[PDB]
């Protein structure tokens, strides 16, 4: 589960810039290593790297 | 200090298991894969990693 | 057995009778050697053994020190007692030698100019046997467990290498090309045998229970895999469809091409005909192994029943291919055997053990 983006708010800050949550960039790396990870397993992939 | 160790014959990581029969004084490492075996004299003192030690140097020595 | 040559001599049997009876009746008086010997080399136990397909003179031999020694088992002396002298040897101060324990060597078919050797150094070498320098190397990503070149193909010169990565390689020693790779497995390949039969057909034998036939000429994975059940116990592909309830570590195509025996560590050698995979449900009893790396066991061939020579503990368990009648255990190892191959030319045995020997079996009288 994803939370909203009221449990991750991305705060603007003074210029510009929009800060993500901890929370975000932590589900960006789960993301990121989930796709990472379906691709190999949906390829053919070490059984020791897809561990 | 880890006990399982990789076999010199084999080199398969971890497949080399370590008794020490204490009461004998003789330590006996084998590994599970190959199933090569090697027995040196142990002390009180002695542990997996000298018997590892004694079987590495055993085989450097007659492989001269 | 004066019946035998009198029926020969008076064209009542084909000369094919006495040969095959005879060649049958000398395996059955399989013996420990009485007046023959075989010189000791390996520092450590033998993994494998090979003698050359053409002529059968030649022996190799892969100890687990990493050696590779050439036997000659002529007798060339004058004796009725000789010793197979080793010809030649990758020993420890050659440049190339396998720096672990050789697992399989197999000596070039076609030609004994040439051999290969595949060590759990990850390293498939090939050897020329006149200048004994490697003609070639290839490397691997993970310990070879067992490679294999096919008997039979005058077209492909490929060596299908099963290490513990989940897929087959095969290499071409033609332009070496060591990049195709066979998908299906999922757990290391302990055995691969080509079929003497069919050029293209590869059976593979992995930790994951299973065995499987591949066209490697194909492009759509392996043709057939192996079922104890054949369908009584039927599930989609997924883990079911095993060959054995443990880890099949050896394979051996019949002489004829037309069965493969496949050997497990369920304690279980099983019988399939090899066109379907379907079992033939020869019993064979119990057959005691218990090897964490590939078994090597062979077949007889030329003789009016085919035998099958397995590792047996300390042992040589020698069973009827086709009925699993037990013939006999040849006991003379002192540690487990690893390895037996047949000399078909004189129904002899050589067997490699862990007591670094190589034991040879004779016919009796
Ligand atoms: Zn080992």
């Amino acid at each position: 589960p994803v939370p909203p983006l009221s449990v991750r708010p991305a705060v603007v800050m003074q210029g510009s810039a929009r800060n993500q949550d901890d929370l975000t960039h932590k589900l960006a790396d789960i993301v990121k290593i989930n796709n990472q990870l379906r691709r190999n397993e949906q390829n053919g992939a070490a059984a020791h790297v897809i561990a | 200090l880890e006990t399982q160790f990789t076999c010199p014959f084999c080199n398969h990581e971890k497949s080399c298991d370590v008794k020490m029969d204490r009461a004998r004084n003789t330590g006996v490492i084998s590994c599970t894969v190959c199933l090569e075996e090697f027995q040196t004299p142990i002390t009180y003192l002695s542990e997996p990693v000298d018997v590892y030690s004694d079987w590495i140097d055993a085989c450097e020595a007659a492989n001269q | 057995m004066l019946g035998f040559l009198s029926a020969r001599q008076t064209g009542l049997e084909d000369p094919l009778r006495l040969r095959r009876a005879e060649s049958t009746r000398r395996v059955l008086g399989l013996e420990l050697n009485k007046d023959r010997d075989v010189e000791r080399i390996h520092g450590g136990g033998i993994n494998t053994l090979d003698i050359e397909p053409v002529e059968g003179r030649y022996m190799l031999s892969g100890g687990s020190d990493g050696v590779i020694v050439l036997y000659d088992l002529e007798n060339s002396s004058r004796q009725s007692y000789y010793t197979c002298k080793a010809v030649c040897s990758i020993g420890r101060d050659h440049p190339d030698v396998h720096r672990y324990s050789v697992e399989t060597v197999q000596w070039y078919p076609h030609d004994t100019g040439m051999f290969t050797s595949s060590s759990f150094d990850k390293t498939l070498k090939v050897w020329d046997t006149n200048t004994l320098q490697t003609a070639d190397v290839f490397n691997f990503e993970e310990t070879v467990y067992s490679h294999h070149m096919s008997p039979v193909s005058t077209k492909h010169c490929l060596v299908a290498v099963g290490t513990r990565g989940p897929k087959v390689q095969l290499c071409d020693l033609k332009s070496g090309s060591c990049s195709h790779i066979l998908q299906g497995h999922r757990q290391e390949i302990l055995a691969v045998s080509w079929s003497p039969r069919y050029d293209y057909i590869l059976a593979t034998a992995s930790a994951d229970s299973r065995v499987k036939l591949w066209d490697v000429r194909r492009a759509s994975g392996c043709l057939i895999t192996l079922d104890q059940h054949n369908g009584k116990k039927s599930q989609a592909v997924e883990s079911a469809n095993t060959a054995h309830n443990g880890k099949v570590n050896g394979l051996c195509f019949t002489s004829d091409g037309l069965h493969l025996l496949t050997v497990g560590t369920d304690n279980r050698m099983r019988l399939w005909n090899s066109s379907n995979g379907e079992n033939t449900l020869v019993n064979y009893g119990k057959v005691c192994n218990n090897s964490k790396k590939g078994l090597k066991f062979t077949v007889s061939c030329g003789c009016s029943s085919e035998f099958v020579f397995v590792p047996y503990g300390s042992t040589i368990a020698v069973y009827t291919v086709y009925s699993g009648e037990q013939i006999t255990m040849l006991k003379g190892h002192y540690k487990t055997v690893d390895c037996c191959v047949f000399q078909s030319n004189f129904q002899e045995l050589y067997s490699g053990s862990r007591d670094c020997n190589i034991l040879a079996w004779v016919p009796s009288l």
